[PDB]
This record gives C-alpha cells, sequence and structure tokens, in this order.
RNA sequence: GAAACUGCGAAUGGCUCAUUAAAUCAGUUAUCGUUUAUUUGAUAGUUCCUUUACUACAUGGUAUAACUGUGGUAAUUCUAGA
RNA sequence: AUUCAUAAUAACUUUUCGAAUCGCAUGGCCUUGUGCUGGCGAUGGUUCAUUCAAAUUUCUGCCCUAUCAACUUUCGAUGGUAGGAUAGUGGCCUACCAUGGUUUCAACGGGUAACGGGGAAUAAGGGUUCGAUUCCGGAGAGGGAGCCUGAGAAACGGCUACCA
RNA sequence: GUGAACAGCCUCUAGUUGAUAGAAUAAUGUAGAUAAGGGAAGUCGGCAAAAUAGAUCCGUAACUUCGGGAUAAGGAUUGGCUCUAAGGGUCGGACGAUCAACUU
RNA sequence: GCAGUCAAGCGUUCAUAGCGACAUUGCUUUUUGAUUCUUCGAUGUCGGCUCUUCCUAUCAUACCGAAGCAGAAUUCGGUAA
RNA sequence: GAAUGUUACCGCAAUAGUAAUUGAACUUAGUACGAGAGGAACAGUUCAUUCGGAUAAUUGGUUUUUGCGGCUGUCUGAUCAGGCAUUGCCGCGAAGCUACCAUCCGCUGGAUUAUGGCUGAACGCCUCUAAGUCAGAAUCCAUGCUAGAACGCGGUGAUUUC
RNA sequence: UGUACAACGGGGUAUUGUAAGCAGUAGAGUAGCCUUGUUGUUACGAUCUGCUGAGAUUAAGCCUUUGUUGUCUGAUUUGU
C-alpha cells in the first residue's frame, strides 16, 4: 500500500484520504484535502503559500540537519587471473626485483646487438653481388 | 527478480535468481548506486556488499542513472549518452528509459560487488578472468610496469602465442607514441 | 582484414507544380552592405617566467567504442549493470 | 568615391592560431655520445587571395477584374535618432519622436481550371493561343511550426510538437 | 466622507433608543442564503430564482421614415505605491517676479 | 366493453392447434343513453401534481398444461394481484 | 399518564404489522436441436436495477465555529486594536447535520395451489380419485424483524423514626 | 469525601497561513543637508526578508490531565 504525496503541498496522503484529479493532458494530481485542491483550483503558486513543502525548501526553511549528515565509507580487495597468465606467472613476474631485470636486459640487450650488425654486414653481401652478380 | 552480479577485481560474472519479495524488497526505493549489505537478500551473500548499477524492467528498457524516478519517462536523447547510440551526426532521439529508482517491474537488478563477504560465491569469486589486451601506447607500458625513460619497451610488449597446428606463433602489438 | 573509433558525404541528385500577380522570373545592375567547406596560390624564429639552484619535449592526461562477460522487453537499427 | 588596403600608440581577452600527427627511404658528418644532422610527401594550421557558392540589391517588364475608389498605421503603415539583433544593409525588431507612404499614368481589393523564363502552335504582314512537362530560376516533400548537426538545411529517404 | 449625485453606505448637530417580556431552538412555516454532476429533462408557460451591470479604450449586423437601430453584438482594462509630462492667475519691461488649483 | 353454447367455414389435408359465419345464452357498470329518487336558505367543474389503498378481465416476473412446440422466438391455457 | 402495597431490575409474548425486487455478463456452449440459417437451459461465478433499514472512516454539500486570513466605505487624532454597513463582501474552514453525490446490511424452514404422478376400486378390464398417497409456485404459515395489551403475564432486589 | 464532580490552567487534536514588536548597505524612486561620498547621511516609500509553519482559535455535543481553586443532606411523597 503506497503513501502518495500531495502535488501541492507535498503532505502525505495516506489511503482513502483526500482526492485525484486528472487533467486534460493527463497529468494526474493529487490533494491531500479540500484547501490543497481549492488552492490549486485558484491557481495560487506553492512556492508562496507559506505552510508547504515546497515553500519551505524555497525559503530554505528547515534543513539544518543535511548540513550536518557528512562522511561515511569502506572499500576494496584483490587479484584474478588473465589467460596465458595465472596468478603465479603473476607473482613470479612482479616479484623478481632489479638485478634480474638488469641482468635479463643487458644479456638481450646486448644479445641482439649481434643480430643488428649481423644483418647490416648481410645488406652490404646481397650488394656486393648485386653491384656484381654477372652474366 | 534476476540479480546481475560482477565481482570486477576478477573480471567475473554471474547472474542469480530471487523469488520471495521480502528477500527482494531489500532493494526498493534504494538508487543506482546505493549499497545494499548482502545478508538481507540471502544467507550466501552475508557480508557481501553491492553497488547497484543499473538493469532492466520487464518489457526490457533499460535504467539510466540520475533520473530519480520509479517509473519509466521519454526523454530526448544525445551524442555521449545511456541507453542511446546516434545512427547519424546530430541527431537525438526521443526514447522510452526506466528510473533509477527500483521496482518489482524490473526484470533484471545490475549489481557490483564492492566487498566481498564471509563465503565464496563459486562462479564470482572461484572464478577468474584474463584481461583481454595488454599496453599498446609507450608509455603505458611504463606504467604497467613501472620502467623509467631508460629501460626501452620492445621486450615488454605483451606476446600472445596461437597456433597454426604444427607452427605455434608469437604476435606482439606495435608500440605508438 | 570483420567490427568499431575517427574523418568526409548524406545541403548534390531525382521528383512534383501545391502555393506564389510586383511575388517569382528575365534582361540589366550593386556589395564603399556580407557569409563562404572545398580547389588553387601565398602566409607563422616571438607561446614559459620575478628571469641562478627550473618548466616531461627523448614527446605530458584519462575515458570509451568495438570486444569479453552478466541481463531486460510480445515487439524496432531499444539497450542497462559490470 | 571611403574613416580603403596597410601601419603606429595605450590597453583589453573564462585568449584564437603558432604541428605532442602519418607514410616511404636510410644518408651524411666527428670531440664516436646510436651525437648532431638529413631526402622525397601526407594530413593538418592562422590570416590573405582565388575558385565553387550564397544572401541581399538598382533599373524596366506580368493574365482577367470598377457588379473593387480610395488604400496603408489591431498589433509598423512612411521617415528621423539610438540601441538590439543579423554573416551583414534595412522598421528586421525595440524604445523615443514625427505624420508620413500608394492611388484614374487604376492604387487597394477580388479572380486565376497562374509557378516564371528558354520556348510551342498557327506561316502574306500586323497578330492570336499556349508553355504541368528533357535546359535555367523558384518552391515543396500529407498540413503548420520549431530546431539539432554543419561550410552550407529552417533539411523531411534528420529530429521535436501539434493537426489529419 | 465616499461617489456622477438631494443614491446607497458610515459620521457631526439635534432627536430617539417607543412599539409585552423570559426560557428553549421539534415539525410545518414566513423572510434571508448556499449547493457536487447535469442544465429547463420541471412547468400551460423559465413562473421563481440565477446570470449581466459602474468607468476607460477598442469594436459594433440586418433594416430604416436616414432621425435611428446602438450600451447592438463582441472584447481588453480597473488596487496600492513611487515617479514623469501637460494643462492657469496677477504684477514689473522672448524672458523676469509672485500667487494658486485640481485634473489628464 | 367483456365471456360463452351450436359448429357451417378458415386453417395444403384436418370443424374446434389457433380461429369461427348464421344464429343464440349471458356478464360488467371506468362508454353513452334512458329515468328524475336525493341535494337549488348550496355537496366547490376538467386536467395535472402528490399519496395511500382496493379490484382482476394478468402486461412483466414464479411454477405449470397446449400447439400447425425440432432449436430459438411465439402463441392458447391454468394456479397467481 | 391517575388507579391496583411501594419502588427497582431482568424477562415472557397474545394481538397487530412485516419485504424485498427485477436484469445482465462469465461459464455451461457455439453445445442440445437443426440441411442450413441459426441456437437454449439447469448447477457454478461476478455484477447490476427498483425497493428498504441504518450509518458518517472516507469524498462531497452546508457555515453565526462570525474559527483564521484577505477586501471596500466610514467612524475611534495616528499606531495597535476595534465599531457600523439587518450575517458588509471574498478564500479557506473544524464540528454537527447530511447524498445512489457517500458507505454498510437486507434470514431459512414447513405446508400447499395449478400440474405431473403412485397405489386403486367403482366396472374381474381400464382409470392420478372414489378411500389412501408422492412431487410441487413470486402463494400461505412459521423462523426472522418492529411495537408490546397503558384493565395480558413471569422471575428478581430493596422495602421508612423522625 | 471519591479511581468524586466542577471552574480554570496545562498537554494532545484541529483550523487558518506566518501575529504584535523590533531589525535590515531588501525596496521603484523623489526631495533636503552637508565634512561631497573605496558603504555620506536626512525625510518619505506600497512592499520584501528575519526572528516566524508563526500568531489567533480549538467543545460550545474533540481527547486527555500528578497542577490551581471550589463544591458535597434544599423540597415533596410513598406501606402489603
Ligand atoms: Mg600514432
Ligand atoms: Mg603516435
Ligand atoms: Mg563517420
Ligand atoms: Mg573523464
Ligand atoms: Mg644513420
Ligand atoms: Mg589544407
Ligand atoms: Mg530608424
Ligand atoms: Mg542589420
Ligand atoms: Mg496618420
Ligand atoms: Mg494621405
Ligand atoms: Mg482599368
Ligand atoms: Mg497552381
Ligand atoms: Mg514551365
Ligand atoms: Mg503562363
Ligand atoms: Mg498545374
Ligand atoms: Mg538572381
Ligand atoms: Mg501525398
Ligand atoms: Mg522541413
Ligand atoms: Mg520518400
Ligand atoms: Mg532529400
Ligand atoms: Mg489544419
Amino acid at each position: 500500500m503506497k503513501v502518495e504525496i500531495d502535488s501541492f503541498s507535498g503532505a502525505k496522503i495516506y489511503p482513502g484520504r483526500g482526492t485525484l484529479f486528472v487533467r486534460g493532458d493527463s497529468k494526474i494530481f493529487r490533494f491531500q484535502n479540500s484547501k490543497s485542491a481549492s488552492l490549486f483550483k485558484q491557481r495560487k503558486n506553492p512556492r508562496r503559500i507559506a505552510w508547504t513543502v515546497l515553500f519551505r525548501k524555497h525559503h530554505k526553511k528547515g534543513i539544518t540537519e543535511e548540513v550536518a549528515k557528512k562522511r561515511s565509507r569502506k572499500t576494496v580487495k584483490a587479484q584474478r587471473p588473465i589467460t596465458g597468465a595465472s596468478l603465479d606467472l603473476i607473482k613470479e613476474r612482479r616479484s623478481l626485483k632489479p638485478e634480474v631485470r638488469k641482468a635479463n636486459r643487458e644479456e638481450k640487450l646486448k644479445a641482439n646487438k649481434e643480430k643488428k650488425k649481423a644483418e647490416k654486414a648481410a645488406r652490404k653481401a646481397e650488394k656486393a653481388k648485386s653491384a656484381g652478380t654477372q652474366s | 527478480m534476476k540479480l546481475n552480479i560482477s565481482y570486477p577485481v576478477n573480471g567475473s560474472q554471474k547472474t542469480f535468481e530471487i523469488d520471495d519479495e521480502h528477500r527482494i524488497r531489500v532493494f526498493f526505493d534504494k538508487r543506482i548506486g546505493q549499497e545494499v549489505d548482502g545478508e538481507a537478500v540471502g544467507d550466501e551473500f552475508k557480508g557481501y556488499v553491492f553497488k547497484i548499477s543499473g538493469g532492466n524492467d520487464k518489457q526490457g528498457f533499460p535504467m539510466k542513472q540520475g533520473v530519480l524516478l520509479p517509473t519509466r519517462i521519454k526523454l530526448l536523447l544525445t551524442k555521449n549518452v545511456s541507453c542511446y547510440r546516434p545512427r547519424r551526426d546530430g541527431e537525438r532521439k526521443r526514447k522510452s528509459v526506466r528510473g533509477a529508482i527500483v521496482g518489482p517491474d524490473l526484470a533484471v537488478l545490475a549489481l557490483v560487488i564492492v566487498k566481498k563477504g564471509e563465503q565464496e560465491l563459486e562462479g564470482l569469486t572461484d572464478t577468474t578472468v584474463p584481461k583481454r589486451l595488454g599496453p599498446k601506447r609507450a608509455n603505458n607500458i611504463r606504467k604497467f610496469f613501472g620502467l623509467s625513460k631508460e629501460d626501452d619497451v620492445r621486450d615488454f610488449v605483451i606476446r600472445r602465442e596461437v597456433t597454426k597446428g604444427e607452427k605455434t606463433y608469437t604476435k606482439a602489438p606495435k608500440i605508438q607514441r
């Protein structure tokens, strides 16, 4: 069972209470009693009628509890595999400290330094062929 | 309704089915992003915390963060937004969309786990799922490994093995910047 | 090389003759009264700062599609949460 | 023909532009750092010109009609000043002020089974009748209005509302 | 005083406060009001009631004895406050001094 | 005004399902006449409105019997106000 | 409301009154019947019509709550706050009253009529009828409901010192 | 003489819609006077904002009540 709210006064409407208007467009309006109903019919503006939720909001009457309510939290956790990387490859990789990196590194870094100058002499090779390669 | 639960630490996900108005009802008037303590919804999820993220009503309309409302409304939508992918430059469409406030009119709630509960959920905590693609731009490789503008990438790029049958190969990105 | 991002195009073409009588339209003028993607030709040594203990330039930032996975609706080039 | 082009002074600016982009080649030059240099061309970029446009705009020219004689200022009608708005001139709009503007040389109103032109048909000449329709211009996308995108649309094989 | 006013409403001067009284507040009355939705279906018949109404500005048909019809009809406006402008008199030679109203 | 008896006829055939001529017996007193008993030192006209009650020759509704009642619809009839 | 000793409380029930009404939809069923066209009902379900008896949570009407506020004109020197204007006017307005304008409630047994039958003579057959008898209606009689005979009645309490 | 009753007061419930008073570099403005304005002041000014969902009313046929105050043997009849 639902408590509707008065669409002029913001008042709680319990089952059976008040009335429900259905306008031409089809905007539904609900009033809690015949006072809000009437003020609505007179084309009053809730924002200028002081007892309403709407006026009270537009005039910062009340609040105070909301300017007090601040903070609260809680968060987080850990790690999942990646397919082609079990948590173990991930432990193994992550763990190993710089001196093995530099090691690994400067090895390969020397290892293909060889490949480079090797392919280079390979160029001059198919070229002292191609500045020869006769009849 | 059906719950769509994601464990975004592992990259896992599974669905769950709740019948029982009282077990559900914990989610009512809760909005997108609100947290929900687990035990209320079940004994399995005891302790578990859920941050609500969206989901669909019957008739399938997606929720849209920020509307408020526990109903459906039709909005003009634009480039760069939820529940709309524009067909043409500067096209906008007026489309039905569901409010961001949970009601029993939903076929599916979409939750993301924020804190793990006291017990394991099988397809979610037990299983763990590899991040499809690795860093491609230079300095993102530098960051995903912590490196210094000294270390040289090339041998830090990822290397994905895939087989021709009796010829197993090795493909890496193509570093940029 | 699919998908998708990005860019460009969809303001051309084609069709019809309902309006329209100093309107349109024609010939003739005006911009010393303006906008102009593009094409073509040119056109940029100056950007930082109380100004010696410097400022990534050997190059700075994240957020997203496609995708993966979990979903909703009788139903559309509907789309949500992760 | 200019308060033109261009330039100088003082400042102004939620500061526009001044390349964090891509492809091919790999070469010179030493104090040997992978140093410092360096070929061809792509896409960009500000301002000016050019080209493709556009928008307004001068002069003259339209069918029948008086059983249409006065018309124009509700709620701009005609002009002045200032502003706002526009890409920009302009009652385009707004304020203030004035009392103007058109008309028997036919205004204004009505009709049109009216889109305009290039043209067509009929051959002594003068004419008469026609032109929805292969090219040019204009307008529209069932009817109205509104607008997003964009260099350009008040677009409809775009959206938005209302009406049918 | 309000206002067009010798209207209505309230007041001053003057004059009254005299027309049996007490307690209740049934029906039915007499006189005064109001009613959701419908709107003359009531009734011989809209009888009775209701609705309109002052002023300013706009606008206003047939017909006509050309005088009318006409407040035709149909519309907008109207408080309070604070300002602006315009509208006279008298006396000294295009001004100058002085006095005094309210109205638009 | 209302109801009977006879049954020639109607009703494809068949008097009487439903009807019914020529005749004939009645009933009623919301028709209209006929009368002139009461009232002309008074009994206040027509219609409507309002409201109660009564009659039954029953229109509807309850249960039945008939049919030219297949069904549906009707029609005749009973107990019924 | 006098009089039956006084006064009080609880009751009986003679007599009189009496009340409910009608429709539809779903289902039965596109069925029974029918060549087709068409086309029911009983049981069960949900509603409605006309009537009646109450009731006022709610909604609505009423407003001298002259309850709060607003407004015109005048009067109290001004202010505050008030008077008068046959209840001055306007908006809201509690309570009370009240509306098919609101909501709730409106009982179930018997005995019969018509009629259809059982057994059965009269009349050795036949026959619902003569004796006897079954079923049977918005009827009637009760149940129920309203008064309670002021000359109908029962059970019970207390019955005077100044 | 009470778990009394009443008049007040208090609390609740209602109705209306923000009292009076004070304050305000709130207010279209106009007009005075000065030291002539890094806020000049004085007069007047509908209205606006705050204190203020305030104030007023609330049984007369609303509910309640640890308070205050008061009341508590007048008249007439009746017997088997
Ligand atoms: Mg790149
Ligand atoms: Mg790059
Ligand atoms: Mg694209
Ligand atoms: Mg971001
Ligand atoms: Mg080199
Ligand atoms: Mg370019
Ligand atoms: Mg001008
Ligand atoms: Mg201009
Ligand atoms: Mg003029
Ligand atoms: Mg003139
Ligand atoms: Mg002429
Ligand atoms: Mg035409
Ligand atoms: Mg043509
Ligand atoms: Mg033509
Ligand atoms: Mg045509
Ligand atoms: Mg042109
Ligand atoms: Mg068409
Ligand atoms: Mg369009
Ligand atoms: Mg089309
Ligand atoms: Mg098109
Ligand atoms: Mg139309």
